């Protein structure tokens, strides 16, 4: 155990509390890794000279390990640098296949783009009058938007939770800059209103009963003004609360917590409307779908459930990883969930057949943060060893690697434009990366030799008093938001 | 203390390096209730063999009968590929349009009139 | 230090609480590791009746738990009910006071008031303002 | 787990006559049950998102692998108590582990802190970080000034609203003073104004000049970000001389503020020698002037006034050792002022304002060092200054005391 | 009905256990507090749970009073199939 | 030691006392 890499030295300690039979037979962990197979990604000029000590009767019992416990996939290409090889290992079953990122991923966005799926692949709800309202005003925003680049960087106004002294263990931010929601360590999810305009609940239903429909202005006159406050308390899960996600159309609060389920929070009555209860173990994460009636959650039971606010039991289990699913990201077209994982693994998840299109690893430390591009062909990944991976998804080769964070990278976004990826760690940094100057370049080999271009793309870090970054948000007009519950 | 250090050594080796004064105390708290259920348990199973002397097979029999209620483990994977591809298969259903808030039946919500006691 | 002020006024008011009731036809000068153990039965008794008489309602599709509901949680937990309406009248019965409130001035800040700067296009008015 | 507590364990439970393998097969079964839960217990600490491992992970971490995070007791029946936690007990060690049960009753309940709420600021601006207090932090060319002019105009502003025309505007300014990170670098062009405002501000006494730049002094020393100790040689002779000097203008109308002139030069005087504090250089060079101030024969009654308020606002230590000698020359002083019938000077005034401190003093020293009995005529043995009203100041210091 | 008739006389009656701690523990479970008297009958089975548990440890003090002890605790909690654990560090 | 930096500030090496304005005339 001595001769051994130093980023296992946490795979190793659970392995020395190993020494028992019965031990082992309830670890859940080490009984999928004994039977599983190592993927060991190598090249065939140097499974030549492996396979010429193997074949070979002299040793002829640690070549029947390697055939039994091991799978080798074999790639062509020359040799990557130490620094390269570096960059894109540290996962259990690490370096999957190229056979794996070869499927054909339809990354692009809706409504023509050859890489954008049909509107009738996945079965996506219709876009009401209100929610057709709605992208009247947001486009009155993306005319106040401000083309960030290099050059004008964005204003970061960073919303800190003061006294917080149940921790703060989960934030969202609706898509415009108007509720801001916390998940607490005391069970409690509670939403803020950051515009100056109060939290209403709708009326009650002897009071809607005598007021009439059709009208004009009946998202008005619904709204009850007995019931308004900057702070509403969300009360009803028995743990804490890990994940938060708003719905697009600012209803539908999302919860996931400890004890198991996944919690619907109206903001229209701010009560609960359903509990949903898959898995049996804390859920790490959740999100709504972009277009807000799927939703992704990913727990402890080493699995992400596909659910539809319609069904008591998910449509799609994604169940491949081999540790517990701690983020679960939507892609922009909602046909393609990305899991990141405990496992030092990122899965994109098609949303029909509930397959594994691709399988992202070279991440030292579990999977903390996911964050898409706006284009939809890139991905952002970070994790505990302060780096932050940029992924391919056409294409799914990684090299461009981020490496300015320290501690734990809990927070990605990227622009309204895309023009930059806002990075938050704990580090109390917020640094941001030029999102052009890193996708500027963009097979047969699998890798596009890596650089360093980590200090090229650095715009600024902005150290934060004692306060660890918990979300990052941008503004439609391009300002970033940011929630930390001060230490 | 004695058994106290040992304790703050078995966190540094799963590299803790941070934790609460608290988390020694219950730890040993745990460590000494698990060990005054094996040794319980372990007479009870002598006074079956009937022999005076706790001896060690006694100690593995407590043991793998206390493991096999107490500590549990999630499912296994090929419990869980078999209910995956169980659920997979059944094609997704269509959506119906204006349907109103889609939720499930009403047995498996939590909206119901919801009462209180009147107060007199 | 208002950080463990938030567990331990609580705590603190419970070991009131069972200083109050140890006191009651019973005990003067109590051992300390018996008072610390009994408050923590106190404190695992009240959050028990908390997450069970909750799921006894969200099982019946409710929000907020009745009497139905909590005389079926203290009677799962074998409490035998009937005998708590002889208990809630004693002459020995006290009141153990709540605890008191970290921010006594509330508002006893002037603050300082400086403005400066407006705010470019794409920063709405709801934000704060630019500094000096 | 040393196998050497588990014999210890088992023997002091009824089970003698346990094997080694049988010992060493109960600690690496316990061993991996802490190796498994500790582990378990990361889990809730890496999604807390707070590194610490508190007392609370522990006991999810058991309840997640379904044994009571029940400690220091087991209910068989598992009905009383569920996976609920009894969050354990507050421990030490060094504890007395016997309480009287009227002790914790009695005692005050901490405050139940403030709620959670959401405060909204800017990180950035366009790029830059602001210090605001929610942020952490041949011809040879023409030279530029090292201060901006929003800095200028800043320090402008700032000194034209502590010369104290409108209060509202002082109490900003002082609170501005008393908080701005970035008030480093013009701090020499502060230093200045004060010293060079008291020197030709006591040429005509202006008092209220004085007072406002005594409070400007005051706002300078509270401020944690600012280094003072480069220009303490600046202040400390301001405030010196605010304290020993003589008033030219009309003292009686106000010597009450003039006390508190001394008052404040006092308080700030000792609160520069509490910090700023090396071998032998800064107290007690302003306690040796304080004390030939004292000795000085034939003193201004203002200086002397002012000089006592400096000897008696030094602590706990020094008034005790420096008066007990002296009981005799104050009363000389005051029986001098007594019999001259000149009234129309400042002398009466100066003797009662010196009487009434030095008194005042006597009584905590008196009240400290010795039991209160015989109150009544054994400080006639000290000239029968304070006396009795001495022994009913001590009396009142006892009662404050009880009430604490 | 004696416990309906019972509840609605806890208006007044402040029990033992306040019903800001009470109310703590209970908010803590998710348990909210819509009707006060509600709380106060939790504080009183509470009060009347740790009571029954006090009177009985009294009767295994009389037998070997004036100090409640961990060995008093131990057969009186016995009964009530709750083995208590001695701290023994 | 004597080469500290606190040393050579004036205020420890400068009889400042004598500035405090003693009744002036």
């Amino acid at each position: 155990h001595g001769d051994q890499e130093c980023y296992y030295q946490d795979d190793l300690r659970v392995l020395s509390s190993l020494t028992k039979k019965e031990h082992m037979k309830g670890n859940e962990t080490m009984l999928d890794f004994r039977t599983s197979k190592f993927v060991l990604r190598i090249s065939r000029d140097s499974y030549q000279l492996l396979k010429r000590h193997l074949q070979e009767k002299q040793n002829n019992q640690i070549w029947n390990i390697v055939q039994e416990h091991l799978y080798i996939d074999i790639f062509d290409g020359m040799p990557r640098s130490k620094q390269q090889i570096d960059a894109m290992v540290g996962s259990l079953a690490g370096e999957a296949k190229r056979e794996a990122n070869k499927s054909k991923v339809f990354f692009g966005l809706l409504k023509q783009d050859p890489n954008a799926p049909p509107q009738n692949r996945i079965p996506l709800p219709e876009l009401k009058d209100s929610d057709k309202l709605d992208k009247i005003m947001n486009m009155k925003e993306t005319t106040k938007r401000v083309r960030l680049g290099p050059d004008c960087l964005p204003s970061i106004c960073f919303y800190t939770f003061l006294n917080a002294y149940q921790g703060l263990t989960a934030v969202d931010v609706t898509d415009d800059s108007s509720l801001i929601a916390g998940g607490f360590a005391d069970s409690t999810v509670r939403v803020w209103s950051v515009t100056p305009k109060k939290l209403r609940s709708v009326k009650q239903a002897s009071d809607l009963s005598l007021i009439d429909k059709e009208s004009d202005d009946v998202l008005e006159r619904i709204m009850d003004e007995k019931t308004a406050s900057e702070l509403k308390i969300l009360y009803g899960h028995s743990g804490p609360v890990y994940g938060a996600s708003f719905s697009p159309d600012r209803n539908y609060l999302l919860s996931s917590s400890e004890d198991g389920t996944v919690r619907l929070w109206s903001l229209q009555t701010f009560t609960c409307l359903v509990g949903y209860k898959g898995h049996n173990y804390p859920v790490w994460d959740t999100q709504f779908s972009p277009y807000g009636y799927y939703f992704v959650s990913g727990g402890h039971d080493r699995v992400a459930r596909l659910w539809a606010t319609d069904h008591y039991q998910p449509l799609r289990i994604f169940a491949g990883h081999l540790a517990d699913v701690n983020c679960t990201r939507f892609h922009p077209n909602s046909n393609y969930v990305a899991t990141g994982s405990a496992d030092r693994t990122v899965r994109l998840w098609d949303v029909l057949n509930g397959n594994c299109v691709r399988i992202f690893t070279g991440h030292k430390g579990p999977i903390h943060s996911l964050t898409f591009s706006p284009n939809g062909r890139f991905l952002a990944t970070g994790a505990t060893d302060g780096r932050v991976l940029l992924w391919d998804i056409g294409h799914g080769l990684m090299v461009g690697e981020l490496k300015g964070h320290t501690d734990t990278v809990c927070s990605l976004r990227f622009s309204r434009d895309g023009e930059i990826l806002a990075s938050g760690s704990m580090d109390n940094t917020v640094r941001l990366w030029d999102a052009i100057k890193a996708f500027e370049d963009l097979t047969a080999t699998g890798h596009i030799n890596l650089p360093e271009n980590s200090q090229e793309l650095l715009l600024g870090t902005y150290m934060t008093k004692s306060t660890p970054v918990v979300h990052l948000h941008f503004t439609r007009r391009n300002l970033v938001l940011a929630a930390g519950a001060y230490s | 203390p004695k058994d106290a250090q040992m304790m703050a050594q078995i966190l540094k080796d799963m590299g803790i390096t941070e934790y609460e004064p608290r988390v020694i105390n219950q730890m040993l708290e745990f460590a000494f209730r698990y060990v005054t259920t094996i040794l319980d348990d372990a007479k009870i199973y002598s006074s079956h063999a009937k022999k005076a002397t706790v001896d060690a097979d006694d100690v593995r029999l407590a043991i793998q009968c206390r493991a096999d209620q107490s500590f549990t483990s999630p499912p296994p994977r090929d419990f869980l590929l078999d209910i995956a591809r169980q659920r997979n298969q059944t094609p997704l259903p269509l959506i119906k349009p204006y349907s109103g808030p889609r939720l499930p039946p009403d047995r498996y919500c939590l909206t119901a009139p919801n009462y209180r006691l009147k107060s007199l | 230090n208002p950080a463990d002020n938030y567990h331990l006024a609580r705590r603190r008011t419970l070991q009131v609480v069972v200083s109050s009731l140890l006191t009651e036809a019973g005990f003067e000068s109590a051992e300390k590791a018996s008072v610390e153990t009994l408050t923590e039965m106190l404190q695992s008794y009240i959050s028990e009746i908390g997450r069970s008489a909750k799921s006894y309602c969200e099982h019946t599709a409710r929000t907020q738990p009745t009497l139905s509901d909590i005389v079926v949680t203290l009677v799962e937990m074998g409490f035998n009910v009937d005998t708590l309406p002889a208990y809630a009248k004693r002459s020995q019965r006290m009141v153990i006071t709540a605890p008191p409130v970290t921010n006594q001035p509330v508002t006893p800040k002037a603050l300082t008031a400086g403005q400066n700067r407006p705010h470019p296009p794409h920063i709405p008015s709801h934000f704060p303002e630019f500094p000096d | 787990l040393p196998s050497e507590s588990m014999k210890v364990v088992a023997e002091s439970m009824g089970i003698a006559q346990i094997q080694e393998e049988t010992c060493q097969l109960l600690t690496d079964e316990v061993s991996y049950r802490i190796k498994e839960i500790a582990q378990d217990a990361l889990k809730f600490m890496h999604m807390g998102k707070r590194q610490k491992l508190t007392t609370s992970d522990i006991d999810y971490a058991l309840k997640l692998k379904n044994v009571e995070p029940l400690y220091g007791f087991h209910a068989q029946e598992f009905i009383p108590f569920r996976f609920a936690s009894g969050g354990g007990r507050e421990l030490y060690f060094y504890e007395e582990k016997e309480v009287d049960l009227s002790d914790i009753i009695n005692t005050p309940l901490p405050r139940v802190p403030l709620d959670v709420c959401l405060k909204a600021h800017w990180l950035s601006i366009e790029g830059c970080q602001p210090a605001i207090p929610e942020n952490p932090p041949r011809l040879k060319p023409r030279s530029i000034h090292e201060l901006s002019v929003e800095q200028q105009l800043y320090y402008k502003e700032i000194t034209e609203a502590c010369v104290g025309s409108c209060e509202a505007k002082r109490a900003e300014a002082l609170q501005s003073i008393a908080t701005d990170p970035g008030l480093y670098q013009m701090l020499p062009r502060f230093s200045t104004f004060i010293s060079e405002g008291v020197r030709v501000n006591v040429v005509q006494n202006n008092l209220a000049l004085l007072i406002y730049l005594m409070r400007m002094v005051k706002a300078l020393m509270d401020n944690p970000t600012l280094y003072l100790e480069k220009y303490v040689h600046e202040l400390i002779p301001a405030v010196m001389t605010c304290i020993v000097s003589r008033q030219l203008c009309l003292r009686p109308d106000v010597d009450n503020h003039w006390a508190l002139r001394d008052f404040a030069a006092r308080l700030v005087a000792q609160i520069c020698k509490h910090f700023s504090t090396t071998t032998n250089n800064i107290q007690s060079r302003i306690t040796k002037t304080f004390t030939k101030s004292w000795v000085d024969e034939k003193t201004p009654w203002t200086t002397r006034y002012g000089s006592i308020a400096g000897l008696a606002e030094l602590g706990h230590d020094v008034i005790k050792t420096l008066i007990l000698p002296r009981l005799q020359q104050e009363g000389e002083r005051i029986r001098s002022v007594l019999d001259g019938p000149v009234l129309s000077n400042i002398d009466r005034i100066g003797a009662d304002h010196v009487q009434s401190l030095l008194l005042k003093h006597c009584a905590p020293v008196l009240a400290k060092l010795r039991p209160p009995p015989d109150n009544q005529d054994a400080y006639r043995a000290e000239f029968g200054s304070l006396g009795p009203l001495l022994c009913s100041q001590v009396v009142k210091a006892r009662a404050q005391a009880a009430l604490q | 009905t004696p416990l309906v008739d019972f509840l609605m006389q806890l208006e007044d009656y402040t029990p033992t256990i306040p019903d800001a701690v009470t109310g703590y523990y209970l908010n803590r479970a998710g348990f909210e507090a819509s009707d006060p008297r509600i709380i106060r009958l939790i504080s009183l089975a509470a009060q009347k749970f740790i009571s029954d548990i006090a009177n009985d440890a009294l009767q295994h003090c009389k037998m070997k009073k004036y100090t409640l002890t961990m060995e008093d605790l131990t057969p009186a909690l016995s009964e009530y199939g709750i083995n208590v654990k001695k701290p023994h560090y | 030691d004597l080469l500290a930096d606190e040393n050579f500030l004036m205020v420890t090496q400068l009889h400042w006392e004598d500035d405090i304005i003693w009744d002036g005339e």
